[PDB]
């Protein structure tokens, strides 16, 4: 069960990190919504789609940064909005296939009222989500972390 | 910043009665981020309660946390001897943070008749120049103790040191040691050494003493 | 399991700095926030700050941030703070926790660096027997202890009959004393039958001096 990163890295079976580098808005104003979409970017693929079909939930959801302090949100997975940072088991999702599939993540960010003015600096950690994969063919966890960082200041106007 | 308040931050509940422990919030919070935690005194704090409503691995199902908005609360329905403890609220996902105040549950219990017992200095402490003289108070309740020395009939004031224990969890009872420090030269003075103590389950006050190796 | 084993005791001269560490086991270090906290008597627990050692994220609270400093070396999976400029307000018990596996609580703790800051040397505790002397009829309870004298660096530990003896044991707290140092005792009720008929010892460990000691808690004979 490999997963790919658009830009190209890829994490082998067992696990492990990768980093992955999101293009944010260039300015949310406060009383709207800010997209992060990592069905895009994120994909996974079954190794032996034939015997084996593996399950794929978001174990964790943690926000670093500016996102922290300013930017308090939703995650979406699979049509279903969880609180983010999250609190709960996300529902499992179904990998039978050799071809890549996306990972249905979307980070759901608003501004508070806070001025912010420099909301999220460039190159900072904004997320770290975690999938975890359990198949049903023996006894099987495995952990794969993603770090979301920001490519872009995502100014908040002041007025 | 948003602040935590504890209300009570003292209570006493009966070993079968309910109690109920506020965390006001400085402005609305998210339910899903406070979290409840115990400490029993000389220990380290273990989850309780998560998210407000849920229960901890372990926790037993007498803890019930509810509450939204501003004024998340708690609620222990048969309060037993081992919830004697300190209960954190804390609100993680703001950044800040809060750990506010703290409410310290005291179990009650009705009466019981200290165990008065009294230990002299060995040879041991008596080669280097020192005679501490320790009475015991064993358990007790309430914390309302008064333990006072007499050498050969006469109140001391100063140099006495009391430690009293941190409740228990079996029977809520307290125990308290005074420590009556003398030098060589002071302990071979007097041949009279006393301990008595004021308690409630004391009709009037026990006095035990003892002599120089009698 | 998953423990985040810590240092028990920590002495610091005045004016310098001290560096403790935080040991997690039982899963994957580089995967889950480490967040550091101080207890006092005083105002309730203080976050120190936090750290994800996948990448090196730190933030610290807003008043702890010329004193805290959080590093992880992600190679033998510990955690650790350096205090700078260290003055007598910051002698409190410090744990370090992790975060829960599925939501932002504090889920596993430490046991607590409890530091102290002072100019004064290590000393190792004298410990005495406090013997049972029955209580003339006797036939009952008979307590008999040990006390633990001139240590100066909390925490020393008790156990009786070498971790046997949890029944009826009771630790009070350290007192300060007028000589700048620490004492307490440790007295344990014992029917009467077993003095004279069974082996009584009191361990006391010392970490901050490095001395264990046992004492032969026996009925004094005339």
């Amino acid at each position: 069960f490999a997963c790919k990163t658009a830009n190209g890295t890829a994490i082998p079976i067992g696990g492990g990190s990768a980093n992955v580098y999101v293009n944010l808005a260039p300015a949310v104003n406060v009383g709207q919504n800010l997209v992060v979409d990592l069905s895009t970017q994120i994909f996974c693929h079954n190794d032996y789609p034939e015997t084996i079909t593996d399950y794929v939930t978001l174990q964790r959801g943690a926000a670093y940064g500016g996102v922290l302090s300013s930017f308090s949100g939703t995650v979406k997975y699979n049509g279903s909005s969880y609180p983010f940072p999250t609190t709960s088991e996300t529902p499992r999702v179904v990998y039978n296939s050799r071809t890549d599939k996306p990972w249905p993540v979307a980070l759901y960010l608003t501004p508070v009222s806070s001025a912010g003015g420099v909301a999220i600096k460039a190159g900072s950690l904004i997320a770290v989500l975690i999938l975890r994969q359990t198949n049903n063919y023996n006894s099987d966890d495995f952990q794969f972390v993603w770090n979301i960082y920001a490519n872009n200041d995502v100014v908040v106007p002041t007025g | 910043q948003i602040v935590l308040t504890q209300s009570p931050a003292i209570m006493s509940a009966s070993p079968g009665e309910k109690v109920t422990m506020t965390c006001r919030a400085s402005s609305s919070v998210s339910s899903s981020y406070l979290h409840w935690y115990q400490q029993k005194s000389g220990a380290s704090p273990k989850l309780w309660i998560y998210s407000s409503s849920n229960l901890a691995s372990g926790v037993p199902a007498r803890f019930s946390g509810s509450g939204s908005g501003t004024s998340y609360s708690l609620t222990i329905n048969s309060v037993e001897a081992e919830d004697a403890a300190t209960y954190y609220c804390q609100h993680y996902g703001s950044y800040p943070l809060t750990f506010g105040g703290g409410t310290k549950l005291e179990i009650k219990r009705t009466v019981a008749a200290p165990s008065v017992f009294i230990f002299p200095p060995s040879d041991e402490q008596l080669k280097s120049g020192t005679a501490s003289v320790v009475c015991l108070l064993n358990n007790f309740y309430p914390r309302e103790a008064k333990v006072q020395w007499k050498v050969d009939n006469a109140l001391q004031s100063g140099n006495s040191q009391e430690s009293v224990t941190e409740q228990d969890s079996k029977d809520s009872t307290y125990s308290l040691s005074s420590t009556l420090t003398l030098s060589k030269a002071d302990y071979e003075k007097h041949k009279v050494y006393a301990c008595e103590v004021t308690h409630q389950g004391l009709s009037s006050p026990v006095t035990k003493s003892f002599n120089r190796g009698e | 399991e998953v423990q985040l084993q810590q240092p028990g005791a920590e002495l610091v001269r005045p004016g310098a700095s001290v560096k403790m560490s935080c040991k997690a086991s039982g899963y994957t270090f580089t995967i889950y926030n480490l967040h550091w906290v101080k207890q006092t008597p005083r105002q309730g627990l203080e976050w120190i700050g936090t750290i994800y050692p996948g990448d090196g994220d730190t933030s610290y609270n807003q008043k702890f941030k010329g004193k805290a400093t959080l590093t992880v070396d992600k190679s033998s999976s510990t955690a650790y703070m350096q205090l700078s400029n260290l003055t007598s307000e910051d002698s409190a018990v410090y744990f370090c926790a992790r975060e829960g596996d599925y939501g932002p609580w504090f889920a596993y703790w430490g046991q607590g660096t409890l530091v102290t800051v002072s100019a004064a040397s290590t000393k190792g505790p004298s410990v005495f027997p406090l013997a049972p002397s029955s209580k003339s009829t006797s036939g009952g309870t008979a307590a008999l202890g040990c006390l633990v004298k001139d240590y100066f660096p909390e925490p020393v530990t008790v156990s009786w009959n070498s971790g046997a003896l949890t029944s009826g044991v009771h630790t009070f707290p350290a007192v300060l004393q007028s000589s700048g140092l620490y004492s307490l005792s440790s007295v344990v009720t014992v029917p009467s039958s077993s003095l004279g008929t069974q082996t009584y010892i009191c361990n006391v460990n010392h970490k901050p001096s490095n001395t264990k000691v046992d004492k032969k808690v026996e009925p004094k004979s005339c």
